[PDB]
C-alpha cells in the first residue's frame, strides 16, 4: 500500500505549476488508498504522503458539507489535478496558492465541481535528504551521462559522414549547389565554440520550465532504469 | 634491434626464428603452399613496381631449404650486422606502399589461392604519429585489402613502454578478438604457436 | 625559463612584454610571487606583500598554498592576456583559466627599474642563446584453428602417458 | 567577508573522488588562511562544514597536542595534504582517511606524517542545508543537462546539413567508389529509439560517482561559474 | 637568424652580449 505510492511517485514526471505569479515543479501520484506529492522551487523540496483516513479527516474539516468517502475524494482530486499538470493553456478551473509558515509549505487548491466549491490543502514538510537525492540528484547525473554518450555517438556519426564526404571530394565531382559545403567537424573546436557562445543561454534553468519541456522522457527512462 | 634485458631475444631475431619455424612446419605439412618475406623500412628497395623503402626478400613461392638458409644468414648478432650492412635500417616509410606491394605480390601468382594472409611483425603501436595523411592512407589501404579478401594479422613484439592496439591497429586487423583492446606488456601469444614446430603431413 | 608573453599578439612588432618571478622551487631562497611588465622604456611591478598575496589568492577563489605560475604559463601559451593602461596604473586581465583573473600594477621607480631592466635584458639574452643552441642541437641532430595451416584445427602437443 | 570568500571559493571548486578505508565519497574543499569550507557526499546524503581560524586552532590543539602552530600554517599544511589527493588519485599519498557516520552528523578523520611526525585532523561535517545542497548539486546538474541537450540538437543539425551535402553530391552525377564508406540517412527519432534501448542502461549508471567526476566536471565548473556571474 | 653570442656562455651567468645587424653594419657589444 504505502510502497506502491512511493513507486508511483518515483515513476512520475515533473510538471510545471503556476500560482500567484510564481512557479513550482510538482510530481503527484494519486490512488484510491492515498496520494504522494513532491513540490520544488529549485531552492527547497517539500514532500507529502497521505492515506485515506487522514484524507477523510482533512476533507470533513475543509468542506464541512461534503459527504464523500476517501476513494471518491481522491479520484476527484486526481481528475482535477492531472489535466492541469499534463499541460497548460487548458480550461483550468482550479486555483492554486502556496504559502510558507515556518518550514512547511501549505498548497491550497480551490475549484468548483458541478458549480459547488471544493478545497484541498497539501501540508508538505521539507523532504528528507534521501528522498530529494533519489528524486533529483541521481536521475540528473544519469541524464547528464546519457546525454554525454549521445554527444559521443553524434560525434562518431559526424566523423563517418565527413569521411564519406571526403571520399566524394577526393574521388568524384563538384557539388551543383556550392552553398551546401560543410566544414569538417572537430570535437574540440565545436566544444569551445559552444562554451563561449551558447552556454550562457543553454544553461539558463530559469524557473524550471525548460527542464520540464525539453527533457522529461530521458528523466523517466533514467528513473525506470534506476528502479530496475 | 634493441634488447631490453640484454639477454632475451631481440624482436628482429625472434621474428626471423618464427618465420624459420613456419617455413620448416610448412615444408612437411604442405609442400604446395606459398610463402613470401618482405621487409619495410630499409634503405634499399626491390619491387616489381618500385616503391621506396620496401624490400621483397623472397616472393611468393613454395618453401625450400634455400629460403631457410637465407633467413638463417640473419640468425644472430653476426646475422643482424650482415642484415644492417646489406639492407640498412632506420628509415621513414609509409604503410600504404607496403600494403600495395603485398597486394601486388598476391596478384602476381597464378595458382588459385584458398587463403590470402599477411603477417605484420612490428613493435610500433603508432607508426604514423607525427603525420596524419599517411595514417588515413593506411586505413584506406587496409579497408581495400579487407574488401578484396585478404586477412591481415599483427604479431606485436616487445615494447619497452607498452604496446597498445587501440591507437592505430584497432581498425587494421581483419577480425578483432574478444579481449584484445587492452595494453599488452608482453609479446603476442601467437608467437608461441608459430614457434611450436609441427612435423606431420595433413591432407585436405 | 619563467613564463612570459609579448603583446599585442600577431605579426605586428612587439610593444609590451610581461613575465613572472618568484615562487622558486626547491629548498633554496624563495621570493614572493610578482609580475614584471615592461615596454622596454618603463617597468611596472606588483610590489606585492604577504597580506596582498593572501587577499589576491582569496579574492579569485584560490587557496593560499595554490601556485599561480602554472596558470600564468598556460595563459601565456594561449595568448589570453589583455591590458588596460591608465595614467599611472595598469590592469591585466587573464582568461587562460576557467575564471578570469585581474591584476593591478604600478610604475616602478626609475632608479630601481633601471637595474631591473638591465637584469631582464641579460636574462633574455641568456635564454635566447640557450634556446637557440637547444633548437640547433635538436632540430637537426574460428577458435582452435591452426595459424600455420588455415582450415585445420591446431592439434594439441603429444603428451603421452600422464598418470593421475 | 572572509566567510563569503570561503563560500564563493567552495562554490567554484569542482567535485573530487575520495577513497576511504572501505567507502568512497565526492568532496569539495576550499582552504584559505582564514579557515576552510568542505562539502562531502555519497549520492545519498550531503554534509557541509565551514571553520574559521579560531576553530581551526582550537581543534588542532585539542586533537594533536604538543604541536604549537598558528592556524594559518595548519591550514596551509591541510591544503598541501588534501589538494594533491583531490587533483589525482592512485598516487603516493601516505594519508589515511576514515569516516564515522554518527547520528545526524559525519566525522572525517585524516591522518598523515608531517616531516616524519604524526598529524591528525577531523572534519565535523553536519548535514548540509537544502539551500546549499540545491545550489551545489541540483541547479548545476539541470544546467549541464540542458547544455548537453543543446549540444545534441546542434550535432543533429550538423548531421542534417552533412546529409543534405551528401545528397547533393549523389544527385550531381556522382558514383561512390568505396561502397563500405556509405553512411545511412540520420533520423533523430530512430537514433533516440535505438539509444534508449541499447545504451541507456549502461550509460545511466552513476555507480559510486566516479564517472561524474571523470566526465562532467568541466561542464559543471562552467555552469557554476555562469550561475555565479548571473547571481 | 641574426647571430649573437654571450660571455661567459657556460654555467656562470653571461656578462656581455655581442651581435651584428644591418649588413652601416656595426658590431654591438
Amino acid at each position: 500500500v504505502m510502497e506502491e505510492l512511493e513507486q508511483g511517485l518515483l515513476m512520475q514526471p515533473w510538471a510545471w505549476l503556476q500560482l500567484a505569479e510564481n512557479s513550482l515543479l510538482a510530481k503527484v501520484f494519486i490512488t484510491k488508498q492515498g496520494y504522494a506529492l513532491l513540490v520544488s522551487d529549485l531552492q527547497q523540496v517539500w514532500h507529502e504522503q497521505v492515506d485515506t483516513s487522514v484524507v477523510s479527516q482533512r476533507a470533513k474539516e475543509l468542506n464541512k458539507r461534503l459527504t464523500a468517502p476517501p476513494a471518491a475524494f481522491l479520484c476527484h482530486l486526481d481528475n482535477l489535478l492531472r489535466p492541469l499538470l499534463k499541460d497548460a493553456a487548458h480550461p483550468s478551473e482550479a486555483t492554486f496558492s502556496c504559502d510558507c509558515v515556518a518550514d512547511a509549505l501549505i498548497l491550497r487548491v480551490r475549484s468548483e465541481l458541478s458549480g459547488l466549491p471544493f478545497y484541498w490543502n497539501f501540508h508538505c514538510m521539507l523532504a528528507s535528504p534521501s528522498l530529494v537525492s533519489q528524486h533529483l540528484i541521481r536521475p540528473l547525473m544519469g541524464m547528464s551521462l546519457a546525454l554525454q554518450c549521445q554527444v559521443r555517438e553524434l560525434a562518431t556519426l559526424l566523423h563517418m559522414k565527413d569521411l564519406e564526404i571526403q571520399d566524394y571530394q577526393e574521388s568524384g565531382a563538384t557539388l551543383i549547389r556550392d552553398r551546401l559545403k560543410t566544414e569538417p567537424f572537430e570535437e574540440n573546436s565545436f566544444l569551445e565554440q559552444f562554451m563561449i557562445e551558447k552556454l550562457p543561454e543553454a544553461c539558463s534553468i530559469g524557473d524550471g520550465k525548460p527542464f520540464v519541456m525539453n527533457l522529461q522522457d530521458l528523466y523517466m527512462a533514467v528513473t525506470t532504469q534506476e528502479v530496475q | 634491434f634493441e634488447s631490453q634485458s640484454e639477454d632475451e631475444l631481440t624482436p628482429f631475431d625472434m621474428s626471423i626464428q618464427c618465420i624459420q619455424s613456419v617455413y620448416i612446419s610448412k615444408i612437411i605439412s604442405s609442400d604446395r603452399d606459398l610463402l613470401a618475406v618482405v621487409f619495410y623500412g630499409t634503405e634499399k628497395d626491390k619491387n616489381s613496381v618500385n616503391f621506396k623503402n620496401i624490400y621483397v626478400l623472397q616472393e611468393l613461392d613454395n618453401p625450400g631449404a634455400k629460403r631457410i638458409l637465407e633467413l638463417d644468414q640473419f640468425k644472430g648478432q653476426q646475422g643482424q650486422k650482415r642484415f644492417q650492412d646489406m639492407m640498412g635500417h632506420g628509415s621513414d616509410y609509409s604503410l600504404s606502399e607496403v600494403l600495395w606491394v603485398c597486394a601486388n605480390l598476391f596478384s602476381d601468382v597464378q595458382f588459385k589461392m584458398s587463403h590470402k594472409r599477411i603477417m605484420l611483425f612490428t613493435n610500433e603501436d603508432n607508426p604514423h604519429g607525427n603525420d596524419s595523411a599517411k595514417a588515413s592512407r593506411a586505413r584506406t589501404k587496409a579497408g581495400d585489402l579487407r574488401d578484396t579478401g585478404i586477412f591481415l594479422d599483427l604479431m606485436h613484439l616487445k615494447k619497452p613502454g607498452g604496446f597498445d592496439i587501440s591507437l592505430f591497429y584497432r581498425d587494421i586487423i581483419s577480425i578483432a578478438e574478444d579481449e584484445d583492446l587492452r595494453v599488452h606488456f608482453e609479446e603476442s601469444s601467437k608467437l608461441e604457436d608459430l614457434l611450436r614446430k609441427v612435423r606431420a603431413k595433413e591432407t585436405r | 625559463s619563467p613564463p612570459l608573453c609579448t603583446l599585442p599578439p600577431g605579426p605586428e612588432p612587439p610593444r609590451f612584454v610581461c613575465y613572472c618571478e618568484g615562487e622558486e622551487s626547491g629548498e633554496g631562497d624563495r621570493g614572493g610571487f610578482n609580475l614584471y611588465v615592461t615596454d622596454a622604456a618603463e617597468l611596472w611591478s606588483t610590489c606585492f606583500t604577504p597580506d596582498s598575496l593572501a587577499a589576491l589568492k582569496a579574492r579569485f577563489g584560490l587557496s593560499a598554498a595554490e601556485d599561480i605560475t602554472p596558470r600564468f604559463r598556460a595563459a601565456c601559451e594561449q595568448q589570453a592576456v589583455a591590458l588596460t593602461l591608465q595614467e599611472d596604473r595598469a590592469s591585466l586581465t587573464l582568461s587562460g583559466g576557467p575564471s578570469a583573473l585581474a591584476f593591478d600594477l604600478s610604475k616602478v621607480p626609475g632608479p630601481e627599474a633601471a637595474p631591473r631592466l638591465r637584469a631582464l635584458t641579460l636574462g633574455l639574452a641568456k635564454r635566447v642563446w640557450s634556446l637557440e643552441r637547444r633548437l640547433a642541437a635538436a632540430e637537426e641532430t574460428c577458435p582452435g584453428e591452426s595459424l600455420i595451416n588455415p582450415g585445420f584445427k591446431s592439434k594439441k602437443p603429444a603428451g603421452g602417458v600422464d598418470f593421475d
